[PDB]
């Protein structure tokens, strides 16, 4: 049994701007403008993501301090082949497919350049909103060896991307554990907010100035006696129910108490004599 | 069905009165401040459970012990009239 | 200072006539107001206004695009209207 | 029955465990604690803190729905309170 | 300071209606609550709340994945609910 | 007669992380990535483990201070053969099987490298949670000569592993006496816990802040007289039973006494006058 | 069968009263603090064995020696009613 | 029999030995002490510290179950207390 | 300080029910208790507990494998049980 649901707003924009940054980075790196198509953000268990992962492919570990845990990135053999031949200027119209064969030293080095470029791009994109350092840990071949999540059923978030350069195409993914963003679960849901300048706080203070003009309905309580509905049914008008001594009156609005008070007889009216505001701090 | 439900504990609540009041007023309020309520002195107090209207009653001091004496059971029509305010 | 939940209120336009104009209009009758397409909307708390701001819809859910706290200058004129 | 239409508060629980405060003291904010009832046993169903019946939750219509199975059964209620 | 065992309590959701809706529903009738799939669960002691936390199952035995002590802020709102 | 049962959580994760560490260690040692499959943790008597042990095979003693006793590790002849030929770069497609023949000096030396590498790996893995030094004592050929346990029926815990390198496979075991972990029996059952930072204790203190809001039901006791159910049966309503002088009242909740008190007549109610809290320290 | 059981020693217990009280209150309590119980003065005390309800009785000082005098044997129906609280 | 349904506490013992406190003084926290009853003899069964009967434990249904064998036998009870 | 022999006591499990469940069960009837296979056993002196420890058999004679003196912490909980 493992269930999680949520809706996200900010990381979509974050992925879009990071994708634009990565596109321009690859353009300047390979002297050719690429195109990146960000897929819909995927929320799935770790085992489902591993099953959907096309083996063989290279997986890389990038830690995210100070949050405990390591991030994961993947790149397709088609992408690495196309990138490396473009680095050599090859047209790519006579491609080759390698399966099971581990990446050579040179191929791993080219993967290292893609890794560092992507790390820098995502670092700047993420720090544009929240400063969270990204540091590569260890590349991996098989997903089972990555074993990032505690359980295969652990639900993780993955961001797919479709990257092409002219006729040449490709797809790579960025998948993250949900526990990685569990402390920031409320922040990622919230859409990005601009300003935050000094006039933004007094703007909040302006809202407060509006807030003082508010309407509040208090509730006064005397007795909260536990009884039985059988007794209620046998209760008849004229019946009397004893009540303990109400040494004080609790005042609450929609439930939340604010103060304690003492009842009193004032100008022929049921009046209360407040003692002090309830401060939970 | 009915017999099953009878032996079940339930809660009840009683309210004194209602007044319009804003956060300016409550912040201005200090220790020992006196606040009245729309409930006239001697007026029977409304009796509810879990926020649901039940009846009305008044407190009577019987054998130097406080006790609320109900007076009526709210009819559906009068309950509708009361909520239509 | 101390916190408490509170009821808000958003109002979509106000007009001035007798109900019989709309009482004669049975169900399914469309009626317009001073509210038009484009102008921002105001927010009230317990029936007390706060600020001006448009409202959009996201994920099949309405979302207010609030702009700024309403100053007494425009507050007075909207009360007059 | 003139008070039939009265809303009520219900309470559904998993299980109990006799737990001394020294245990919670070493229990961190992210610790794991077991219970007495075995997995798969229908959850007990109560109202306002009063025992009513038991049931089990099922994933139906994308919402946790509990399937009522037993009745108050006052003899069984006495047996249960006699523990 | 001195130690003693004490009774705990975990609560799976709360709703508001009359029992007759479920009293009419005989045995085998499925009924849902405000409890959905994913949200954490709270822990009560002698009926007094402590903390928020999910519950998992291990070795065919339930295990609570407690998260943090409940502060009065959210305590008040859950009491209100 | 010898019976033990229990369920374990933490050592599974410990074995998994140690297996990953050992896999990377063997990868860097033999310039080839291996694969280790950890078998289900085995709990069995020493005689049963010895019977299941495939003779011939090499057993090694590694002490675990400060806990009294020595740990045991074993490695298959197939594993040592495959490891040594990979050290020589041999394909292993023309393998040989040796039975009864003791390991040569060079073979024992290669076993020594595996022993030291495994000792270092398990040392780091174990000290990642609990610092317990591991020190090799003496290798052994026959299990009967190991004679670690007091009795053959003594129940021991063994962790099986399946290690392969490409086509080449193998299996080795790590078996430990249960008395080795008897002092830490409660710890191994408990799953690993993160944090433990300074905010973790005040988190426990936060739980304590929650705890002060608790409900406790006291029990008051006056007389605990031993009688007979025959007397109870002949007892009838109106009967009187003498009681010695209750010089004090013991107050307990669910059984546990907390204080002593003296009864008294207060405001027409049965009231008690506490003396002092019971402190067992 | 019955005759075998008759000559067997058994224990018994008696309770005074019950009050809701929390660890804050008990820590606030000091030497000589007075705590009451729901048992009214003069009310017969419940009599149990091993936590099992048996009967009720009251203490009577006969020949300057304390002695509890029982008054009733709990019926199964009244026991069920008592436990259904 | 109006008090038939009363739960009772039973006690099962292995054997006895006359043991002077000087012996426990040299007995460490991990020492071994024998008894008087030979291995295989059925264990004595008591309730609330009162002798009832004897029985032997058997490994059945993965739980220690004791097989009752004898009755109170008041003559034998008198003989036993006359030691 | 001065020495004297004293009667010990070892207890193999405790349960809670009426004797009639076992009184109906004639001789040769097997009945289990809370005692299971593996847990240690406690030692009482004149009916007063001392320490926890398993019991083994040697030379066709039982031998207790005592472990440690019982502290009041677990003493209280075993009294409660």
């Amino acid at each position: 049994r493992r269930v999680v649901r949520e809706r996200l707003q900010a990381l979509e924009i974050i992925n879009e701007r990071f994708a634009r940054q990565f596109r321009m980075g690859l353009f300047n790196l390979l002297r050719r403008s690429p195109d990146i198509t960000v897929g819909a953000i995927r929320i799935q268990p770790y085992h489902e993501f591993a099953r959907n992962l096309p083996v063989p492919t290279n997986l890389n570990l990038i830690h995210l301090k100070p949050l405990r845990g390591t991030g994961l990135v993947v790149f397709s053999p088609s992408l690495v082949f196309i990138a490396v031949d473009n680095l050599f200027g090859g047209d790519g119209r006579f491609p080759t497919k390698v399966e099971g064969r581990e990446f050579t030293h040179t191929e791993q080095r080219v993967i290292n350049r893609m890794l560092k470029l992507a790390l820098e791009g995502y670092s700047d994109a993420w720090k544009a909103i929240n400063p969270l350092e990204v540091e590569y840990v260890r590349s991996e071949m098989q997903v089972k060896f990555t074993n990032i999540t505690t359980s295969p059923n652990d639900i993780v978030v993955n961001t797919p991307f479709h990257v092409e350069i002219g006729n040449l195409t490709g797809e790579f993914n960025i998948c993250l554990p949900f526990s990685m963003i569990e402390p920031l679960r409320e922040l990622l849901v919230n859409p990005p907010l601009e300003n935050s300048r000094h006039e933004d706080q007094n703007w909040r203070d302006n809202l407060v100035r509006q807030v003082q003009h508010s309407e509040l309905e208090l509730v006064a309580n005397f007795a909260d006696i536990p009884l039985r509905l059988s007794q209620i049914l046998k209760l008849k008008p004229g019946d009397v129910l004893p009540i303990e001594k109400p040494d004080r009156i609790i005042a609450h609005v929609d439930g939340v108490p604010v103060l304690t008070s003492q009842y009193g007889t004032v100008n022929g009216q049921y009046a209360l004599r407040v003692e002090h505001l309830i401060n939970p701090i | 069905d009915i017999d099953l439900i009878m032996d079940i504990p339930v809660k009840l609540t009683v309210e004194l009165g209602r007044t319009r009041m804003t956060i300016k007023e409550l912040l201005r309020l200090t220790q020992g401040s006196v606040v009245a309520l729309d409930g006239l002195a001697g007026e029977p107090l409304d009796i509810l459970i879990n926020g649901y209207l039940i009846a009305q009653g008044e407190v009577v001091v019987v054998a130097d012990k406080y006790g609320v004496r109900i007076t009526d059971i709210i009819t559906p029509s009068e309950r509708m009239r009361r909520l239509s305010r």
